[PDB]
């Protein structure tokens, strides 16, 4: 993916996350635990719902059309017939194959998108307060409970409060 | 201890799939879905559309009435079936230009007739033969009328037949090809016929061929057929002096949703929205790999077999 | 304070509007534009291509020189514009393939006739008819020349006419359908007529077919029209001992951007580089729902009667 | 958007910027002000002015063709002469609908990525010496009027000389 | 120092390419590939597929056996080279629907013939002309056989030939069109001909016309060819009493992958897979703009000449 | 691009790099040097090498047809072979312009997204020993030698080990 989260900076897919799509673990006062994250799964399922309906229209009627496979050699005509028929066919068979590759390339950088999201949103509460591991996880430099794991999750984290827990213990070092 | 870790994840299932992208020629996502129909019902669903079996009858032999056909004559369809064990049991005959009257009366999706009453003074009606025996008697198309002479006399018919109804009646018509020039005497007192069907906007006159032809059903003769449509408040106008096949009314055309569709496979009670020679398919997927031939709601033909469309993010396990 | 906050930002607009993308079905953008042309101008513009009107004249019609359509004469075009209310009004007549005629004429783009002096020697030339007057006189089709017996003469006629110009003649021609054998013989000596239109590449023979049809202006005999092709430094030569409709002259074909459209809107002064049965209509989009039906330099027919193109990001207001 | 800037760590939209498409509002020593940024701006309108000719050219003439419309019924020609159209509007009417959902998908991930590029730009020049608030605004630990802010507007803003001020304001803290 | 400086870069060429995205007009790249086949190898490549030069014949004429043709006998092909050059040389002639009959020909891939045992009782065979010049002696289509009066005698032909074969036997036969009267009963004791080429299936009756054309190889006489499908255990009979240009035989059609094609490049000893009228091309590339007209594994035609891929970065040099 | 790395916060590419298409250079206690990346490289190359073949399938054998070039004029068959003919060579030319911007227009996306992978994956491995200068450059706040950048360019650097001493370099200062 072009943002490198998925396959990337995290390492593999949690299959025990039946939940959602996207979300948190963690390891804290209160021991381990894990939950989804519901807004970026929604975001990733309805642009991936109905994501071929936004091209191709509700298929349509058709009735009486042109004859496609013939009994006697007639020449002329007939060549016409099969060629038009022959053409149409392959020029949607090109388009067919066409909009499954954009499509499968849309949907994958669109997931990594999501990822990508729900991390820098992350990031971004923590502020000075935490440390990008490269696993896609963060090390949190105060004690940080159940609560103040939620608080997180939902969006209501303020760094302030634990600022100056989490100095004393980042700078508790310095050679 | 006196910190915590929070990290961050996505999902993963055991029952991973492979699709293409344009970055990639194969990837293993969470899920995805066939685009590309591929199976066929089996058989052609009787509901949705009106389906109508030809069985041993043509769609030109079922509206010529080839006594055989007797059965179809009062249906109309949306789909006519037509089967290859199918037979002519008739009259021998030719139509200049048939797959284009076939597609014309596939369209009307009827053969529903309608009688007029054509005077005919001079000669004889009704000429029967031994190639379509209706029963153990000799017979002919019910829906056309050989003239042979009376007396010893064919006077240069002419006969006229307005159009009032408000759309156009599609006339069938034909000529008499005989094998001798004794049988062209013998029939018709003349030594050739003509036949000048005509309107306002067009006229078509045919003059019988004569000749000896290979038998079938023990006969040597012919009958070529025409059509002509006559817009309303035109008038349809047939003079002749032998050998003519006559009409005994019209059809009507309709612009309709019809059609005709060559296929052997059964009819049976399901229910379907679209329809090939291989028998019904399903709606739900854009595309279809089963036939070309179509009718209905029909996914799009293309060649290829597979195409699965990605449902869900890459799927990236762990061992 | 002792310290600055830095904002980083982007517009919105108050009149948002909505598009669709990959990924939503509806999305406000801050601008979007119309891809699709759904108003047509009302009238047919005059100017930018040479538009000529037909008005109760055919294509066919005027390049045969039915007395009404004299006007028509010496008139090119790039669109020839036919009226429904158009008729005829001169003698009764069919043209086997009229429709490939009538194409091949239009794409000419003039009905501009050169003469040529043909010697019917044996037979009396100019024959009218109640059919189309000219005036309050008998009449006939101005392009053509009805030939009849002199005496009680009709030789078998042999005429031969060389093209040397350096560019393909189109020769326009015909033969006569009488009502009667009574009139076959009266007409012309012979009792069947044949004309025999030839050159080195191609040959074409033509019986007359004989008979009643329905009156048309006082008229039950008919005319049927052909054409030949002669190509530089081959030959025309007509052989005739009867019914022939002989030409006057021939038509230069052009390889012409000129085509012919079905139309009953008026022609008005205004410009336009592109035209549909329902009026010129605007260049600027690339596609258009008003007609399939074009001419010039127009955008592409779709189904669908509007397609915005977003032409800005996300409009995201506050409240 | 992918980058989830417009719409996403940028709350909303400013009515009140007229200057430009992407910009700064700002709060320091001399009060409060906005600037609009041209070159972001630039970018994102080259990239969507003429956007669609870079697929369809310039539209072409047509003249004599095949006809559309029947007075009467024919059957095989007119059969095919009416498919033959028909194929082609259809696959028209596919290809207008396709072109049109991937251009706004383009245009929109386009105008999305200029706002990201633009607020990681200003980042990198700010260095050590502010801090990232979520908003899309950054906290700023030293004195930045006028002349320091549009110094950081045309790229010339030098972190070493506020530094140290930085550093005073910044750990002013630690329990 | 006491510390150290990391600096992540990527690549940069001297010398850069342009090519279009979908956000710029003109962009530099690393590297890019021509999708467009733009160069035609200036020759017919010998080798891939079987290629045949028609020389100074045309695929109809080497089948007819046009004298100067003889050496086609015998040759099938994968593609029938026509040039322009080429001319007939032969009794003078039309085939109504002469189109047609060429495609039927160029898909069967062969002229290859298989003579037949007609036996034609009253009549004399083998009918010679000054038009084709076997040699310095007059001939006539070698695959044709001219029949012409016995005594005072020409008796209504009647011959049957059945199909046992188990695939369709294509027959080409013709109607003679004698210049006058006094030929037409001269060659032929009747004052009309007819000729009634039939099957179960079809059945065609050709009437003869008459009269002067022009000269062509001092001959104002013509011959119009036809042809018939003959369907396995089904059966030809030719019913005729006068003008009758029979057939000696018939030729194989084949559900074959072959062609006709036309043009004035010269064949050569190199190899290829696609073929064009401006010579073979290559197949590399997936599109291509030497020539709408091809034959085999050939690139897709569109209007433009170049269409650049980029297969790189964008090049972003320094100074 | 999207990701504003290429041809935007890396200045510009390197014409003396021949190991690949993306790399490092570096200056340290022993002197200067260079070093392609090999996963960064393929990737972009894994993507690009036959981009084309996921959409346009191996091309396909035709032989007979219709006529294209007329020696007479016909009139309504002729009309619609041309129509036919024309239709189609419109079809197809839509179609390869139209596929040629959006490969194109992926390739460069797809690059720069390389580009900005490779520097974010360095970023998080020099974790708080190091600072984003702008340039696309690193300034480590440690004495780090060439097994020191190796260990950074195979992935193997434990910033943990240096941590102490890069506090000691970046703290010298405040006020
Ligand atoms: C032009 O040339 C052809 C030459 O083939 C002639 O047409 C043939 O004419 C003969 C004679 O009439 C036809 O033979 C007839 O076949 C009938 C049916 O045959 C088929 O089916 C039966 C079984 O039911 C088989 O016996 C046979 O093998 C066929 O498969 C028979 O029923 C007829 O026999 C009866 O009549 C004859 C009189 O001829 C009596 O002697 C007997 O009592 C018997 O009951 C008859 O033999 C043949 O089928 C025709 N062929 C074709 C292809 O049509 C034309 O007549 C000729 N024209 C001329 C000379 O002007
Ligand atoms: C084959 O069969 C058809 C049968 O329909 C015959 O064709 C008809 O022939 C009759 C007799 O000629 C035609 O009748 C004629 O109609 C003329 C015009 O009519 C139309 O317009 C007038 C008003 O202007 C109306 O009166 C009429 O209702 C029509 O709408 C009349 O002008 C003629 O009348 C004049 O001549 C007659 C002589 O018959 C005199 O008695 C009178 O003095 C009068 O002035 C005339 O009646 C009829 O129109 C024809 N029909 C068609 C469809 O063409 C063929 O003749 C016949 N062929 C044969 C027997 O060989
Ligand atoms: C219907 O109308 C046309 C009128 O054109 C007639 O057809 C023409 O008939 C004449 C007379 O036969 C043809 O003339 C003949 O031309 C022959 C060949 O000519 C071409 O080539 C030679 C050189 O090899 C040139 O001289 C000439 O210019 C042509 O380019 C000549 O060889 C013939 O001459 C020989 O025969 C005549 C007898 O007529 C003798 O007097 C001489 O001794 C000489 O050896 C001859 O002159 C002309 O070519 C025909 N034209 C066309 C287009 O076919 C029809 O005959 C006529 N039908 C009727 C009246 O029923
Ligand atoms: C991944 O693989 C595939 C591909 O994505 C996927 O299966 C497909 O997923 C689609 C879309 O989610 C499903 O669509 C369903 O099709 C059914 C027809 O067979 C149809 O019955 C369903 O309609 C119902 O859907 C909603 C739920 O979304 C129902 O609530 C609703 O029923 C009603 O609701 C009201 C509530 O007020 C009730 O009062 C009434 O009773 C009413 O009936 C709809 O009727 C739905 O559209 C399919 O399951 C499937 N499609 C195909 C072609 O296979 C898998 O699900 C994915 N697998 C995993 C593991 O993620
Ligand atoms: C968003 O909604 C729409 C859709 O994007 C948008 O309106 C459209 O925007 C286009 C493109 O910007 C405009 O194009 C214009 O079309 C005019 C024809 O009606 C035409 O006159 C314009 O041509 C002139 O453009 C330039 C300026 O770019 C002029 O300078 C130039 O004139 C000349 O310049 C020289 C200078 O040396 C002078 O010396 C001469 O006098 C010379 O004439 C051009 O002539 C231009 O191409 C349209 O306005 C419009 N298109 C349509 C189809 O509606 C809205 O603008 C957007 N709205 C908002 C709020 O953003
Ligand atoms: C950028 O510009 C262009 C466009 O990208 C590019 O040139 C093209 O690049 C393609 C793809 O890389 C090249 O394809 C080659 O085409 C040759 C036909 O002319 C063909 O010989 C090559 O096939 C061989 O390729 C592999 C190497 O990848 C060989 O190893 C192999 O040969 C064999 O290998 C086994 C090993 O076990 C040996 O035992 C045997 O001897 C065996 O033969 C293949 O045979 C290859 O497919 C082309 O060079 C070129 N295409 C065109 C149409 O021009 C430039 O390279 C790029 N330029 C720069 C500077 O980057
Ligand atoms: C020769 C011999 O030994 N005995 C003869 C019988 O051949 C003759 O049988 C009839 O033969 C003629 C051909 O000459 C017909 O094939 C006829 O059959 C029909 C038919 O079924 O098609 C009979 C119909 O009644 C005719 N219908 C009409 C005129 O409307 C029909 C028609 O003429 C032809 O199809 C036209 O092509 O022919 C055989 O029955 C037998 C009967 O006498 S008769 O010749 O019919 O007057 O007479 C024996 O002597
Ligand atoms: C029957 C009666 O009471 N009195 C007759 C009139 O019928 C007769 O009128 C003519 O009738 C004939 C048909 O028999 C024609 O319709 C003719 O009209 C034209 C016409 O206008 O088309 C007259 C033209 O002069 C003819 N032009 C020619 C030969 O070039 C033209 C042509 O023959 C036909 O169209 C061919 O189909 O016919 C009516 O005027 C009346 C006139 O005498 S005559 O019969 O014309 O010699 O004579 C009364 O006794
Ligand atoms: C008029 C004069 O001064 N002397 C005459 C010669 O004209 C005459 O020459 C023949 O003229 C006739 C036309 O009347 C033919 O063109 C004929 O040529 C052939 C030909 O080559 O095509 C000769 C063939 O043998 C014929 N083949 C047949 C019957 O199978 C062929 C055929 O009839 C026509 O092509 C049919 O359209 O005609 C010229 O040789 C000369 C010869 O006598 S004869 O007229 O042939 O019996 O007699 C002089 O007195
Ligand atoms: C995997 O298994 C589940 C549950 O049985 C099923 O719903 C899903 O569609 C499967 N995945 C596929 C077919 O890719
Ligand atoms: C909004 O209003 C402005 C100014 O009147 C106009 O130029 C612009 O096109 C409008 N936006 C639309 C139609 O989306
Ligand atoms: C640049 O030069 C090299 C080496 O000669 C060549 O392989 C490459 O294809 C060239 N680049 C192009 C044509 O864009």
């Amino acid at each position: 993916g072009i943002f490198g989260a998925i396959a990337g900076f995290i390492e593999n897919g949690w299959e025990g996350m039946v939940d959602g799509w996207y979300g948190f673990r963690y390891q804290n006062s209160e021991g381990t635990g894990q939950a989804a994250d519901l807004k970026s799964t929604q975001a990733a399922i309805d642009q991936i719902n109905g994501k071929l309906n936004r091209v191709i229209e509700r298929t349509n009627e058709k009735f009486h059309q042109i004859e496609k496979e013939f009994s006697e050699v007639e020449g002329r005509i007939q060549d016409l017939e099969k060629y038009v028929e022959d053409t149409k066919i392959d020029l949607w068979s090109y388009n067919a194959e066409l909009l499954v590759a954009l499509e499968n390339q849309h949907t994958i950088d669109l997931t990594d998108a999501e990822m990508n999201k729900l991390f820098e949103k992350t990031r971004r509460q923590l502020r000075e307060n935490a440390e990008d591991m490269g696993d896609g996880c963060f090390k949190i430099y105060h004690k940080c409970d159940n609560a103040c794991i939620e608080s997180i999750r939902t969006g209501t984290y303020d760094h302030y409060i634990y600022r100056d827990e989490a100095l004393n213990n980042r700078f508790q070092s310095g050679r | 201890n006196n910190t915590a870790t929070l990290c961050l994840g996505h999902h993963a299932v055991a029952n991973g799939t492979l699709v293409k992208t344009m970055s990639d020629d194969q990837i293993e996502v969470t899920n995805a879905t066939e685009l590309v129909q591929s199976i066929s019902m089996g058989k052609i669903c009787n509901k949705s559309y009106r389906i109508l079996d030809g069985r041993n009858c043509t769609l030109i032999d079922a509206m010529l009435g080839d006594p055989h056909c007797d059965a179809f004559q009062y249906e109309s369809w949306d789909l006519f079936i037509e089967r290859s064990n199918a037979f002519s049991n008739c009259y021998p005959y030719d139509i200049p230009d048939y797959a284009s009257l076939r597609s014309i009366v596939a369209s009307s999706g009827t053969v529903e007739f309608t009688a007029e009453g054509f005077t005919w003074t001079g000669v004889t009606q009704n000429g029967r033969s031994g190639a379509c025996k209706r029963g153990s008697a000799d017979s002919f198309f019910s829906r056309l009328n050989w003239l042979t002479k009376s007396g010893s006399s064919y006077p240069t018919l002419n006969v006229t037949m307005p159009n009032n109804k408000n759309f156009d009646k599609l006339y069938i018509w034909g000529i008499h090809h005989p094998s001798s020039n004794q049988e062209q005497t013998k029939l018709y007192i003349q030594e050739s016929g003509r036949v000048t069907v005509s309107t306002k906007r067009s006229q078509q006159t045919i003059i019988p061929n004569i000749g000896s032809r290979p038998l079938v059903r023990g006969q040597s003769g012919r009958i070529s057929i025409y059509w002509t449509i006559v817009k309303p408040g035109d008038i349809l106008m047939i003079n002749s002096n032998g050998n003519l096949v006559a009409p005994r009314g019209y059809f009507k055309l309709n612009t309709g949703k019809s059609s005709v569709m060559r296929s052997d496979v059964p009819i049976d009670i399901c229910v379907s929205e679209c329809i090939t020679p291989n028998g019904s398919i399903s709606n739900d997927k854009p595309f279809q790999n089963v036939n070309k031939v179509t009718y209905g709601k029909c996914p799009k033909y293309i060649r290829q077999n597979t195409l699965k469309l990605a449902t869900g993010m890459r799927n990236v396990p762990e061992k």
